[PDB]
């Protein structure tokens, strides 16, 4: 990639930051993103419960469909942070 | 715009039709990051050249062994017929003999490989070039393109037959046993 | 207005321009992601789906190759898995796919005018006009929209109950 | 063995001391801070920095007491921070 | 291919509101990219870091067979 | 160029001018106590004081530095504690009664430790509360950087939009509740946080029950 090769994303003077630094999902209304994001959280943190602390995690079973899921906490605050950028672009 | 072998990629940008065996076919772009890099393709292509007329003489050689016969047996005999098993069979004077042969000729070749000489055709080493003082430029550049079409099939029929004989220790129509 | 919910407008995207569109987007996910990449990944689908129907229904209806193993088509998977054959088809719709990759990153970027879903097999020039492409891609779209329902619905009878070619 | 973490049960190890100190260190800081503001306001600010006016830095010295109090005040009144654009820096 | 993420976009607008660290990381792409001394440095760092956490786990959690009982090596 | 010593370390035109402009004094803030002010000679009327308390000058603690809260962001945080304390000092009060809610085989309310009440109730009986305050406490909460730095403008400190509406029209009767409201709230914050020491080392309240 050339450095001519990227938009310009710098926001300093702004009180927010513009919507193409969230590439492709510029476009996705901040509704979306902040149920998106809930419902990820919810999951997640369900995942990892029922993982770890409400069934000891134990070498010769894990489920796995428990270890994905739990990737969804870091999602749901990328897709929170992603719907307040939104609404502060009106978008 | 687009590659005459996959239709809905495009061309690529370095190949433009110029070489022997162009068909648009170079979907990562070898050639074309080769281009931006500051190379030609003279170095691929003679590469493919080597590569093909290799494997070409590998698949005939890998099938003769247990087709017409493992030679007048003077010394062959304890030699295995498994193409696999021979390389590591050869004795120690047949072994070192043929490396000092391909080795004295891959040196005669470096040099004119790595020189400068602005009049060197690529995969034109002088060998045997006689018949085509006769032929003209059309049929020179299809019978380079023979070249590298049987060339290309052996590249990779040879890498099957290598796999069978590792994994099956047979090929299916020839070769029983 | 959507034709499929009229009692809300279509979104802007959906205009027409794609074959199937009856403007039918209640969560705006065409609207929030590039349209093309959808077009795709339906077509993709739903080619799968057709060739997925058809072949079920075959191996069910006794359709086997030479030197292959006589088994209902639900534990065709497993069958071909141990004979090796699965990874075979893996490798060679890996090859399509990668180069699908590239593809789509063109489509995406513009560097060719390719359509979504489209790999130019045309043997028969069977759009190689404007008013046949738009009939040809609508009868596409509607048979693969039809044959993914339609697979679903056949897989999943198949593992709840029953066997055959009727479920 | 001497515990220095905060628990109160071994507090005369370091809290206690320690707050000794913080105190006498304050005393002193806080008397040579305002014998050089005063000296500063004198004629010959050089010379008072070598022979030491001790009738009124004995009064800074016991002035300096209330330390905790003076220096929150100087704070406060912004007369214990320069500002920042009045204190050389060299070329960054 | 598209795919992916762009160091020059991300540093650009990685500026925290109300200019807390001033601009933010804008300009550090080019200067990176351009100086090999700061790439040699930040290498050299990490190397560093790298070598001393070597050192102290090797001995804590040894990996090699017998080699607790070498105290020599 | 500005209420404050320094210039602010963020630079121009990308925040300076808007930290270093002129920001409302304590005395504008309905705070004054005449309990204070409640001796011979000088004193307040109407339970508030001619002057705001403030020995330790934290207030105008921002001319130092805008690192300091605003006194936008005190009265905010002020009122925040406030709040929050009257409904724990009336929660444990109602609490140690006993009065609990029905309950079933599930959940079981009955629990007069109001230390250890939120501990016997079962993970999802308190998780619905934290969560509600978690969200609430967040969503809310718009603007309160703007309070920090100063800028009332957006967010008045202490105004959710909660039954703002009941507020009277006239001002003095408008201050007069919001005195009232800061009074109990100081009052609630020095009750629970006495019953709190009180709990945890005996004989801070002397006037405890609990
Ligand atoms: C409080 C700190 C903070 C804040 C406010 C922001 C704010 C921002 N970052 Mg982020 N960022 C941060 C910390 C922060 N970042 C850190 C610590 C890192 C280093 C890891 C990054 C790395 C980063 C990158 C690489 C990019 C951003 C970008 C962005 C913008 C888009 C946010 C978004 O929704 O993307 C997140 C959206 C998601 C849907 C979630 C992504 C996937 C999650 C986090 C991980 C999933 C699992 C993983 C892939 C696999 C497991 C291994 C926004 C300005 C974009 C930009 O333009 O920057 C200027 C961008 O491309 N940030
Ligand atoms: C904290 C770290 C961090 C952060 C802040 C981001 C942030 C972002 N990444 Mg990610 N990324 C990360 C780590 C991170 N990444 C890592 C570790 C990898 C390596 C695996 C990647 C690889 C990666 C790629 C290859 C791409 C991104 C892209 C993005 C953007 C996604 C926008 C979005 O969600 O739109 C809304 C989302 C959609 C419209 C699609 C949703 C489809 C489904 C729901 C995805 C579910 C995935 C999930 C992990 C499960 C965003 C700026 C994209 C981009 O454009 O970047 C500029 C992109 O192409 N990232
Ligand atoms: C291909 C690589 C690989 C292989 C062969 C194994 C094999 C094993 N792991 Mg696993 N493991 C791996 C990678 C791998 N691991 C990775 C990357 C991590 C994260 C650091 C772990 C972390 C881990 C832990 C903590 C434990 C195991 C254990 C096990 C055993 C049972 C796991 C199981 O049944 O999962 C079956 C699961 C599946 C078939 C589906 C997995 C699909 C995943 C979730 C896809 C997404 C991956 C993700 C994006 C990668 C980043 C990591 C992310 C989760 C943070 C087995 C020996 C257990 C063990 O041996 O205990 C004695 C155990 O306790 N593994
Ligand atoms: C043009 C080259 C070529 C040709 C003509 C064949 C031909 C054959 N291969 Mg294949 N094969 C090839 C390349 C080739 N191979 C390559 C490149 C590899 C390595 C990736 C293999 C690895 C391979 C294996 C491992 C096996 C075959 C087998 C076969 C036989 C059945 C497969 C089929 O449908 O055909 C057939 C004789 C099977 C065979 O010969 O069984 C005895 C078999 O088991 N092939
Ligand atoms: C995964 C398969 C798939 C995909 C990728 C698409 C994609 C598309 N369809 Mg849809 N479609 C599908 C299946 C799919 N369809 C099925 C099964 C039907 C029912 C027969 C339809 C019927 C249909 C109609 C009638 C129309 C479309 C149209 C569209 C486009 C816009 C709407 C949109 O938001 O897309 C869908 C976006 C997605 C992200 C798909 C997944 C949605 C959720 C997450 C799946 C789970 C829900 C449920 C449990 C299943 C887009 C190209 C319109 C069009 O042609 O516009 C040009 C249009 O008129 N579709
Ligand atoms: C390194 C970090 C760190 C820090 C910053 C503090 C800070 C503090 N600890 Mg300590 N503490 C630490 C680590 C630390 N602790 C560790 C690791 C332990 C466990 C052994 C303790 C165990 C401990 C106890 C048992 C007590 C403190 C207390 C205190 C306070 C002492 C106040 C005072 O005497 O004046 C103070 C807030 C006291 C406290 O809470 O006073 C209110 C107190 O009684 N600490
Ligand atoms: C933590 C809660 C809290 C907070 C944020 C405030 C905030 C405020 N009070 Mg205060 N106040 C409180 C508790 C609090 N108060 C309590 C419990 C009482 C005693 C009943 C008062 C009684 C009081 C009066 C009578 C007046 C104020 C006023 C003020 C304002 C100016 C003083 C200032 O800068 O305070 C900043 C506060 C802090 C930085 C808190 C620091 C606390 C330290 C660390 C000591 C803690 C000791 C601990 C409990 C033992 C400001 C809005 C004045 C006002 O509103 O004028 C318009 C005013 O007249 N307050
Ligand atoms: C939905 C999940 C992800 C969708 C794919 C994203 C994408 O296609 O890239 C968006 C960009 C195009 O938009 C690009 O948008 C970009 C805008 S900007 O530069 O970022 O401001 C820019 O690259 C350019 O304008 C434009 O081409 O590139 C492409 O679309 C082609 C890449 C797709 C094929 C490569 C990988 C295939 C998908 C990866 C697997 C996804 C994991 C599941
Ligand atoms: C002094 C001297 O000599 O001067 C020379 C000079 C000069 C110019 C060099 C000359 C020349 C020409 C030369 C050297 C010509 C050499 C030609 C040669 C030696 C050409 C082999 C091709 C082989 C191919 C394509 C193999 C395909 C192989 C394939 C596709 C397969 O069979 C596939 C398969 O096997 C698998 C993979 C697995 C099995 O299960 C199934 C089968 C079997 C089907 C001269 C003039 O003659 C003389
Ligand atoms: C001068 C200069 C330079 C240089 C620099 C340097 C040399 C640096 C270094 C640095 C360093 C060398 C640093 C380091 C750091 C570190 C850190 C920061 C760490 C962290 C950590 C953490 C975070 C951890 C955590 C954890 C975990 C994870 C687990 C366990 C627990 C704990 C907690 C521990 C350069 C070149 C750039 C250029 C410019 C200038
Ligand atoms: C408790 C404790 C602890 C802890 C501690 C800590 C954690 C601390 C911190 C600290 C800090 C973190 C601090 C900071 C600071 C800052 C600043 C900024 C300062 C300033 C100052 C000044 C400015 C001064 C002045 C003066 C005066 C006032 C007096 C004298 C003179 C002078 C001038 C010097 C421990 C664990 C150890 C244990 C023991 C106990």
């Amino acid at each position: 990639l050339d450095r001519s090769e990227a938009a310009d994303t710098w926001w300093g003077d702004k009180d927010y930051p513009s919507s193409v630094v969230l590439g492709i999902g510029k476009d996705v209304p901040s509704s979306i993103y902040g149920v998106t994001s809930a419902i990820a959280f919810s999951v997640g943190a369900y995942c990892i419960a029922q993982s770890n602390i409400i069934n000891i995690l134990s070498g010769s079973t894990v489920n796995g469909f428990y270890v994905a899921g739990a990737l969804l906490v870091p999602y749901s605050w990328g897709l929170h942070v992603a719907a307040w950028i939104q609404k502060q672009n009106g978008k | 715009e687009r590659s005459a072998s996959i239709p809905f990629l495009k061309k690529p940008p370095a190949l433009d039709g110029s070489m022997i065996g162009d068909v648009g076919f170079d979907p990562l772009g070898f050639s074309t990051t080769i281009t931006e890099l500051g190379g030609d393709l003279s170095y691929v292509r003679e590469a493919e050249l080597m590569h093909g007329r290799q494997a070409m003489l590998a698949a005939v050689g890998m099938i003769f062994p247990k087709v017409f016969g493992k030679l007048p047996a003077p010394w062959t005999e304890a030699v295995s017929t498994n193409p696999l098993e021979a390389q590591y069979q050869l004795p120690p004077v047949v072994l070192g003999q043929i490396l000092i042969s391909i080795f004295i000729a891959e040196g005669l070749r470096s040099r004119i490989v790595f020189g400068n000489d602005p009049n060197y055709v690529v995969g034109d080493h002088g060998f045997g070039s006689n018949f085509l003082k006769g032929k003209s430029e059309a049929q020179i550049a299809d019978m380079k393109l023979k070249e590298l079409n049987n060339g290309r099939l052996a590249m990779i029929a040879v890498t099957g037959m290598f796999f069978q004989i590792s994994i099956k220790g047979n090929l299916w129509p020839i070769i029983d046993g | 207005k959507s034709q499929a919910l009229p009692f809300l407008e279509a979104p802007a995207k959906l205009d027409g321009s794609m074959a199937g569109d009856k403007g039918f987007d209640p969560l705006n996910l065409a609207g929030s992601f590039d349209i093309n990449w959808m077009r795709e990944a339906e077509l993709k689908h739903g080619r799968i789906c057709m060739l997925a129907w058809v072949g079920y229904v075959a191996v069910d209806n006794g359709f086997y190759v030479p030197f292959a193993p006589h088994v209902s088509s639900l534990a065709a998977h497993d069958t071909a898995v141990k004979s090796g054959q699965m990874l075979f088809l893996l490798g060679a719709v890996g090859v399509v796919e990668a180069l699908s990759y590239n593809a789509i990153n063109e489509m995406m970027s513009g560097q060719t005018d390719r359509r979504p879903g489209d790999f130019s097999m045309d043997p028969f020039k069977m759009v190689d006009t404007p008013e046949k492409a738009k009939s040809m891609l609508e009868k596409e779209i509607s048979h693969c929209r039809l044959a993914m329902m339609a697979f679903s619905g056949v897989v999943t009878q198949s593992a709840l109950t029953g066997h055959g070619f009727p479920y | 063995h001497l515990i220095a973490d905060g628990r109160l049960d071994h507090a005369g190890e370091f809290i206690i001391p320690g707050f000794g100190f913080l105190y006498i260190a304050g005393w002193i800081g806080w008397a040579g801070r305002s014998y050089l503001q005063f000296s500063k306001k004198t004629d010959k600010p050089n010379e008072n920095e070598i022979i030491i006016n001790v009738p009124v830095a004995l009064g800074m010295m016991a002035g300096a007491f209330i330390w905790p109090l003076a220096a929150w005040k100087e704070l406060i009144d912004g007369k214990l921070l320069v500002p920042g654009d009045e204190i050389t820096v060299s070329p960054r | 291919w598209g795919i992916g993420h762009s160091m020059k976009e991300i540093l650009d607008a990685h500026v925290p509101p109300k200019g807390r660290l001033g601009s933010g990381h804008r300009g550090l792409f080019e200067t990176i990219t351009d100086s090999l001394h700061m790439q040699l440095g930040l290498a050299l760092a990490s190397l560093g870091v790298a070598t001393s956490l070597v050192a102290q786990h090797m001995y804590a959690l040894p990996s090699y067979a017998f080699m607790a009982k070498d105290y020599v090596t | 160029a500005g209420p404050m010593y320094d210039e602010p370390l963020a630079p121009s035109g990308m925040g300076r001018e808007f930290i270093n402009k002129e920001r409302a004094p304590l005395s504008s803030y309905v705070g004054a106590s005449q309990e204070l002010a409640a001796f011979p000679g000088g004193g307040g009327k109407e339970g508030m004081a001619p002057t705001p308390w403030d020995p330790f000058c934290f207030s105008e603690l921002y001319k130092v530095s805008a690192n300091n809260p605003d006194v936008a962001w005190l009265r905010e945080s002020e009122l925040k504690h406030g709040r929050m304390a009257m409904l724990a000092i009336t929660g444990v009060m109602v609490q140690s009664t006993g009065f609990h809610l029905p309950g079933n085989a599930e959940v079981s309310f009955a629990n007069s430790d109001w230390v250890s009440a939120p501990t016997t109730l079962p993970p999802v009986v308190w998780g619905q509360v934290l969560a509600f305050v978690a969200i609430a406490e967040g969503q809310t909460s718009e603007g309160l950087f703007d309070l920090w730095l100063g800028d009332t403008s957006k967010r008045e400190p202490g105004n959710l939009g909660w039954g703002s509406g009941l507020l009277s029209k006239d001002k003095k009767a408008a201050d007069k509740m919001r005195l009232k409201e800061l009074k109990n709230g100081r009052l609630a914050m020095l009750a629970i946080m006495g019953v709190a020491a009180n709990h945890f080392i005996p004989g801070a309240l002397p006037g405890c029950i609990y």
